[PDB]
């Protein structure tokens, strides 16, 4: 199934998927499209972070369901 | 000639163990910790006569159930605690009702993300963490803080993200009273639902919570969707977004701010009085709260 992710850059990301995956597995697929290391991903479904041990069936992600990319913030 | 000490791996339950008065601690009880210091090769001496002694090698199954059941932690992450327990020896200082910590090994983002949390009322029901949160709330963090960088995926010295810390903090503590109910409008048609605990109280796309109260628009196949929570029954609320130089929302507390760009640096302002300004240690009054926040707390009551 198709599921779509938003930037920050505005840039809309399609991605095949199965309701199986786990966000770390959605993540692994991002940098594979942008190149953005996993570890600097956090994604959110209509205001919830997505934790990676999860699947996108556990959090009722269903076909053609946008979720939203941002970076984390790194402040030292 | 032997001292009498107490040894432990939870803090929970604890046996009688001697060790010989100028023999290295390590040499009887493996690495060992004792008021918060590594002591494994440290001499035995008579001052530790009743002391507890932590320890953490040759760790049994049962111990790792103990260490499961009072951490939350397996074998790494406990490592990883007292090792961050060992290099994490910033100076605390106390403005007024609350304190702050020093400027080093880039911790504003620990720093502004304690500022937050000590408005909170939370309980924690493992007890390494309820003990660590009430040495917390009496000015003494360092232990609570270790246990979070250990929980998390933390690395010390390096610049990280204030909310991922206080959202280790509260997947660890008690919200099982706080929901909210959202509803979801767009061409897609009308859905509703309820989120519970860290998901009821922390929310991410806005900083105002009345953009949750009135609804707000996010990006939907058919165009946009509207975002509405037509209840709360939360006992706090973090609203966070990407980092914007808007005008604070009314009613916020305490407020979050990051300067800079793909590294930057976390500044707090809280609004009562109107308004006092933490970076690092040092707190100002000022007259206007400006910045690109980042993250915004509501308190009920
Ligand atoms: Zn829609």
């Amino acid at each position: 199934m198709q599921i779509f992710v938003k930037t920050l850059t505005g840039k809309t990301i399609t991605l095949e998927v199965e309701p199986s995956d786990t966000i770390e597995n959605v993540k692994a697929k991002i940098q594979d499209k942008e190149g953005i290391p996993p570890d600097q991903q956090r994604l959110i479904f209509a205001g919830k972070q997505l934790e990676d041990g999860r699947t996108l069936s556990d959090y009722n992600i269903q076909k053609e369901s946008t979720l939203h990319l941002v970076l984390r913030l790194r402040g030292g | 000639n032997k001292v009498d000490v107490l040894c432990t791996v939870d803090g929970v339950n604890f046996r009688s163990c001697c060790v010989a008065e100028g023999e290295v601690f390590g040499k009887t009880l493996g690495s060992v910790f004792c008021d918060g210091i590594n002591v494994t090769k440290v001499r035995c001496s008579a001052i530790y006569k009743g002391k507890v002694f932590f320890q953490y090698s040759d760790l049994s199954e049962a111990d790792l159930v103990a260490v499961k059941d009072a951490f939350g932690f397996d074998e790494p992450q406990l490592l990883k605690y007292y090792t961050m327990l060992g290099m994490c020896k910033w100076p605390v200082v106390v403005c007024g009702n609350y304190f702050a910590f020093k400027q080093s090994n880039n911790n504003s983002y620990i720093n502004v993300a304690c500022l937050m949390l000590q408005h909170l009322s939370l309980k924690f029901p493992k007890w390494q963490w309820q003990e660590a949160w009430n040495e917390f709330r009496s000015g003494k963090p360092l232990r609570f803080v270790s246990l979070v960088l250990a929980k998390g995926s933390f690395k010390f010295n390096e610049p990280s993200d204030s909310i991922d810390f206080m959202r280790v903090v509260l997947r660890e503590a008690d919200l099982s009273g706080a929901t909210c109910n959202l509803e979801f409008v767009c061409k897609c048609g009308v859905k509703q639902e309820q989120r519970k605990g860290v998901d009821a109280v922390m929310h991410f796309g806005t900083l105002d919570k009345g953009d949750l109260v009135r609804g707000y628009n996010i990006a939907c196949t058919c165009g946009s969707k509207l975002v509405h929570c037509t209840q709360f029954n939360v006992p706090f609320l973090i609203c966070s977004n990407t980092p914007e130089g808007r005008k604070l929302p009314d009613d916020v507390v305490a407020a979050n701010i990051f300067t800079g760009g793909s590294v930057g640096h976390y500044t707090h302002v809280k609004c009562k009085p109107k308004y006092q300004l933490y970076d690092a240690c040092n707190v100002n009054k000022v007259s206007e709260a400006k910045g690109n926040f980042t993250d915004c707390l509501y308190l009920k009551n």
